[PDB]
Parts: C-alpha cells; sequence; structure tokens
C-alpha cells in the first residue's frame, strides 16, 4: 500500500463545566502517534507511539505552538458558530475537523482531505480538487465566502501537496517495522450450545494489524451473509485489533460450516472449522 | 477539584449581576465559598450554597478572589479540595481612564498594536478587557510620568480572536478588585487578508456647489457589507453590499450636501462578523 | 505534521 | 442537536486464562456528543486505576474511546463495564463474557 495520515480535532464548549477544550490526535493509518489536549496544566503536543519519540525538540516545540494557535482559533470558531446559528451562550457545542493525505506505494499523493463538522453534522468541506468548497448550510456558506475571499484553499492545498506527504513518508520510515509490516491474525473457532437443537460457532481473529479484515461464514461453500453476527472491529490496546463472526447452526451439523479469514498479513486466505 | 466559574462575566459593573457556579462530580449543588485572605474561613458564616450563587445587584462587597469547595460526604473533611480561583472585579468605582490605539484601531492581520491606557488619577494598576462573555482581563502596573499614570498593553500578532471592543480600567492600591468606570470603548478591527475592494467616485472626485458625489465600493469577492471611512473626523458609515449583473458586490455611499471632502477608504466585511474587515481599498481624495 | 493553516469561520 | 447513543464492547486483550495477568477493555463508540462516563467494575465495585485512549472520531463524526486496566481473572471474580451518556436515562452495564 498505500497509506494515509489524518489529524482529528475536537473543540468543545461546556459553559459552567469547564473552559473550552481542544483535543487533537494524529494517526498514520490505524496507529495514533501524537496528541494535544488543552486541559493539561501545561499543554504540549506529545508522542503516543514509540517510533515518533526520538523526533527532536524542534518538532515538539513547533507542533506545540501550532496546536496552541489552533486551540485559540477554534474557541473563537465556537463563538462565531453561536452567532451564525443564533444559539444561546448557555449551551454546549462541538466543532470537529479531520484532514490529511493519502499516498500510494511510491509515496506520492493520491488524495487530500479537509472536512469540518458542527454538532455532529457536516459543516464545510474542501473538495477533491483541493481548490473549492462544499458548504452544507447557510452558515457554512458565510464561512465559504470568507475562505474564498482569503484564498484559504490555496494554503491548504500547499500543505497537503507538500508537508503532509513529506512527513507521512518520514513517519512511514520511522515506524516501518510496525506500520508497514502487517501482523496476521491469530485465529480460532469456538463452540457454544444454545439449546438442545441449536448451537453457536464463533470465528475469532486476534492481534492483527492493520484493522481492515474480512471474516465470513460459509455453509457448504455458500456465504451465510444473512445469518452472520459481525461484531465491530475493536482495539486490543496494544496497537493491534480484534474481531469475531458468529453463526447459529443446528446441532450436529457443525462440520458443514467453514470460517474464511482475509487479511493483508495473510499470504492466502484462511479456512477454519470447529471440532 | 471543582470548576468554579462566573456568569456571564467576572468583570461586572456595580448594580449589574453575576453568578458563581461550582461544578463538582457532575453537579452544581452543595458548595461553600472562600476568599483568598481567609482561605479556610467559609464566607457568610459557612453558608452552604444549594444552587449557583447569584450576586444581584452587584456591590463592591462582592469584589474579591473566590474559591469553592464541593460537598464530599465520605472524606477526612466533608468537602473537596479547593477549586480554581475566580477573581470577581467590580467596576464603576473611580473616574474612567482614557484608552487609545497606536498607531491606530485598524490593525493589519498578523501585526501588533499598542493599546495605551492613561489617567491623571494615580492608579496602581491598569486592566485591559475585551468585551464578551467569559473573557479574562490583562493587568499591568501603572507607570508614572509628569503627573499621569499609564500603561502600554501590547496586542498581537493580530487575529480575529483579538479583535473586538476594548475597555480599560484603573485600580488603586488598597482596593485591587475594585475597578474604575470603564474608558470610552475602542473598536479594534483586524484587516485582511480578504482582498481589498475598489473605491470610485461618481461622477467623479471633483465637486463644488451644489453637486452630488457618490462613492462606490466594489469587489468580486462576496462581501455582505461595506464600510466607508474618511481620514479623521467623520464617523464610520456602512451599507449592505448588492450583487450586480457582472457579479460584483457593490455599495453606493451618497455624500453631501455638507461634506467638505477628504481622503476616503472602504472595507468589505461579512455577516455576523463586525470586527474583521478586508484589506483597505486604495485611498480616494475627494475635493470640494 | 499538523496543518499550519487555521482560519476562523 | 443530533444525539447518538454509545455502542459498548467489554473484552480482554488476550484470551482469558484464570490466574494469568491480562488487560480488561471497554470499547465505547458511535456516540455523540463526546461527554461520557465509563467505569470498569470488579464484583460491582469501581476499579480505580483505569486509563483511557485519547478522544477521536470516525468518518461519520461519532466518537470512540477505549478504557482499560491491568487485571488477573479468576473463576469467581465477575467483571463489567458501566457507561452513562446523555442519551441514556440510566447507566448501562455490560458484563465481561470471556466468550464475547
Ligand atoms: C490575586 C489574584 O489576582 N489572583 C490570586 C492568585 O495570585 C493566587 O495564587 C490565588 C490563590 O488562591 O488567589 C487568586
Ligand atoms: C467583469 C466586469 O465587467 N465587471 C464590471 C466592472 O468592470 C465594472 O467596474 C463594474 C461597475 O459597475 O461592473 C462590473
Ligand atoms: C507606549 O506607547 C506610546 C504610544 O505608541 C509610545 O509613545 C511609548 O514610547 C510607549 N512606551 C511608554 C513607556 O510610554
Amino acid at each position: 500500500g498505500s497509506h494515509s495520515m489524518r489529524y482529528f480535532y475536537t473543540a468543545m464548549s461546556r459553559p459552567g463545566r469547564g473552559e473550552p477544550r481542544f483535543i487533537a490526535v494524529g494517526y498514520v493509518d490505524d496507529t495514533q502517534f501524537v496528541r494535544f489536549d488543552s486541559d493539561a496544566a501545561s499543554p504540549r503536543m506529545a508522542p503516543r507511539a514509540p517510533w515518533i519519540e526520538q523526533e527532536g525538540p524542534e518538532y515538539w516545540d513547533g507542533e506545540t505552538r501550532n496546536m496552541k494557535a489552533s486551540a485559540q482559533t477554534y474557541r473563537e470558531n465556537l463563538r462565531i458558530a453561536l452567532r451564525y446559528y443564533n444559539q444561546s451562550e448557555a449551551g454546549s457545542h462541538i466543532i470537529q475537523v479531520m484532514y490529511g493525505c493519502d499516498v500510494g506505494p511510491d509515496g506520492r499523493l493520491l488524495r487530500g482531505h479537509n472536512q469540518y463538522a458542527y454538532d455532529g453534522k457536516d459543516y464545510i468541506a474542501l473538495n477533491e480538487d483541493l481548490s473549492s468548497w462544499t458548504a452544507a448550510d447557510t452558515a457554512a456558506q458565510i464561512t465559504q465566502r470568507k475562505w474564498e475571499a482569503a484564498r484559504v484553499a490555496e494554503q491548504l492545498r500547499a500543505y497537503l501537496e507538500g508537508l503532509c506527504v513529506e512527513w507521512l513518508r518520514r513517519y512511514l520510515e520511522n515506524g516501518k517495522e510496525t506500520l508497514q509490516r502487517a501482523d496476521p491474525p491469530k485465529t480460532h473457532v469456538t463452540h457454544h450450545p444454545i439449546s438442545d437443537h441449536e448451537a453457536t460457532l464463533r470465528c475469532w481473529a486476534l492481534g492483527f494489524y492493520p484493522a481492515e479484515i474480512t471474516l465470513t461464514w460459509q455453509r457448504d461453500g455458500e456465504d451465510q451473509t444473512q445469518d452472520t453476527e459481525l461484531v465491530e472491529t475493536r482495539p486490543a490496546g496494544d496497537r493491534t485489533f480484534q474481531k469475531w463472526a458468529a453463526v447459529v447452526v443446528p446441532s450436529g451439523e457443525e462440520q458443514r460450516y467453514t470460517c474464511h479469514v482475509q487479511h493483508e498479513g495473510l499470504p492466502k486466505p484462511l479456512t477454519l472449522r470447529w471440532e | 477539584k471543582p470548576f468554579l466559574s462566573a456568569w456571564p462575566s467576572a468583570v461586572v459593573p456595580r448594580g449589574g449581576h453575576v453568578t458563581l457556579r461550582c461544578h463538582y462530580r457532575h453537579r452544581f449543588n452543595n458548595f461553600m465559598l472562600y476568599k483568598e485572605d481567609r482561605i479556610h474561613i467559609p464566607i457568610f458564616h459557612g453558608r452552604i450554597f444549594q444552587e449557583s450563587f447569584n450576586m444581584s445587584p452587584v456591590t463592591t462587597a462582592h469584589a474579591g478572589n473566590y474559591t469553592c469547595r464541593g460537598s464530599h460526604p465520605h472524606s477526612p473533611t466533608g468537602w473537596s479540595a479547593p477549586s480554581n480561583p475566580v477573581v470577581i472585579m467590580v467596576t464603576g468605582n473611580h473616574r474612567k481612564p482614557s484608552l487609545l490605539a497606536h498607531p491606530g484601531p485598524l490593525v493589519k492581520s498578523g501585526e501588533r498594536v499598542i493599546l495605551q491606557c492613561w489617567s491623571d488619577i494615580m492608579f496602581e494598576h491598569f486592566f485591559l478587557h475585551k468585551e464578551g462573555i467569559s473573557k479574562d482581563p490583562s493587568r499591568l502596573v501603572g507607570q508614572i510620568h509628569d503627573g499621569v499614570s499609564k500603561a502600554n498593553f501590547s496586542i498581537g500578532p493580530m487575529m480575529l480572536a483579538l479583535a473586538g471592543t476594548y475597555r480599560c480600567y484603573g485600580s488603586v492600591t488598597h482596593t485591587p478588585y475594585q475597578l474604575s468606570a470603564p474608558s470610552d470603548p475602542l473598536d479594534i478591527v483586524v484587516t485582511g487578508p480578504y482582498e481589498k475592494p475598489s473605491l470610485s467616485a461618481q461622477p467623479g472626485p471633483k465637486v463644488q456647489a451644489g453637486e452630488s458625489v457618490t462613492l462606490s465600493c466594489s469587489s468580486r469577492s462576496s462581501y455582505d457589507m461595506y464600510h466607508l471611512s474618511r481620514e479623521g473626523g467623520a464617523h464610520e458609515r456602512r451599507l449592505p453590499a448588492v450583487r450586480k449583473v457582472n457579479r460584483t458586490f457593490q455599495a453606493d455611499f451618497p455624500l453631501g450636501p455638507a461634506t467638505h471632502g477628504g481622503t476616503y477608504r472602504c472595507f468589505g466585511s461579512f455577516r455576523h462578523s463586525p470586527y474583521e474587515w478586508s484589506d483597505p481599498s486604495d485611498p480616494l481624495l475627494v475635493s470640494v | 505534521l499538523s496543518s499550519p493553516v487555521t482560519k476562523s469561520f | 442537536m443530533i444525539q447518538r447513543t454509545p455502542k459498548i464492547q467489554v473484552y480482554s486483550r488476550h484470551p482469558a486464562e484464570n490466574g494469568k495477568s491480562n488487560f480488561l477493555n471497554c470499547y465505547v463508540s458511535g456516540f455523540h456528543p463526546s461527554d461520557i462516563e465509563v467505569d470498569l467494575l470488579k464484583n460491582g465495585e469501581r476499579i480505580e486505576k483505569v486509563e483511557h485512549s485519547d478522544l477521536s472520531f470516525s468518518k461519520d463524526w461519532s466518537f470512540y474511546l477505549l478504557y482499560y486496566t491491568e487485571f488477573t481473572p479468576t473463576e469467581k471474580d465477575e467483571y463489567a463495564c458501566r457507561v452513562n451518556h446523555v442519551t441514556l436515562s440510566q447507566p448501562k452495564i455490560v458484563k465481561w463474557d470471556r466468550d464475547m
């Protein structure tokens, strides 16, 4: 692959409960590597993955200044949004931002992203051409007129084509043996009676990275896509992931059921069965 | 420790109103208040506020440095650790100081401006406060020069978060939480980077009599409003922008019959954002 | 590296 | 505003084996707004030294968090996760099932 870098900002007001708060997290693919939280006594951008820790003091200082400025900007954006939507200053509101870049195997830019939301709904987004906006409502149309008047999209495009790609390449290098070496799932099937006439077969995949994976149940080679319980892929807490797929089968017919596992760490797809 | 806050503002005039809230364990109930001096003597004879404490109308007695402790049943003391400190400053207690901007109130984005507060009264401290809800004032010590006391507040690098209406206050030695009346307000506007509009005169800039002159501000950027400003004197005037057939947004400012001309500039701005303007247009000298 | 581009709404 | 109720999974980092050190996880996701209260419980009692991941969100803007604590499972000790959110009238409690 084929990788991505993303930053996620959450700016929240909470009158009477706290000062407005800004939290930022940075991801390379499914791995978080930095964080900033304005509530800390002395807020700093901080490492959240080992492969970024040996990055120099210039990096942390620069990123800390940038985050402090961004926090200021988003507190003001919360006030502005209050005016745009004619809302009271007593309520709690949230602005969210996600942005970043996708690159191909050759490290070159594939796509840039920059999207904003207000109270969990689309607010305004940079288009794929990285030179125009889509505004979701009239408030956002105000923002759009400002940003067009200020040539904001040019500056963002410059970031996404330049720094975003260069740094993603650098991080992919820094963390190569975790970020670019898929960890295949450890797999197994468990069996649990439900009644005297039915039972559950559960196919497990554990300790895999990246998060993308496909678990399917087949019955004599035909997908049970209608009768499969699929749990959301979940973090294990050690920068690997977990998932399972379950199917209810009639008792004594377990042997006719097969679990199929697909993941990039696997050379060829796996087919497991219970005993 | 609880979160103590003042609503709508810790800087509050006499006769106004302010509410202290103590948020602790997802609750606004059951807290006591302390002033900084007697940091273990709960005020009002150890009164337990069942709800948020409403000071109204505000008096000079309300001024001070507060912390709160929330109810904590099972603990060595029946109460929490001290909250964050909130300073209630009560204004309107002395003659107002004066506030001016150097070099001016229109500040280019990214640049710095000096807001000078001064008075003939010997204020020990000056406070600069941007008007708005939950804003923290800046404090400086009053310098003394030839019988006037003064302080220079540096504001910048300029951005929208620093733009707005500012007032400055003085305080005297023994009542640090009591502020003067506010200075006359100063509107600090950030300009740019929004592209400058074009300013023209119709039928032209040379007028005597008897003759009508109209100043048009125009831009292909979608400003909602235009501001016409004359160098010195005459106050700021503003009009809605109207989109024309050629997709320019334009406003026409008719002058006269008085106006003795001068050097004019115009600015664009957007709805619900009165303190951020475009770059200034080229100057236009109007001659009567 | 985070974006140096933060503008107001 | 748009309110979204949290999804909850409670599970161990590794397959449970009585008497072996492990991690207990409570993954909450798909919720909005961001404020939420999560406690891990051991026999009904709040575990104190619990940590969580930094707040983040998915493409649909909904939030997710992982809460986790080190723990050593036994046959008798029963673990669970307790979650409150604006969308919930009462806190939800999801028991840890070693098979889930
Ligand atoms: C304060 O600002 C004024 C006005 O710009 C300037 O003349 C003066 O040198 C500054 N410093 C002092 C101490 O007055």
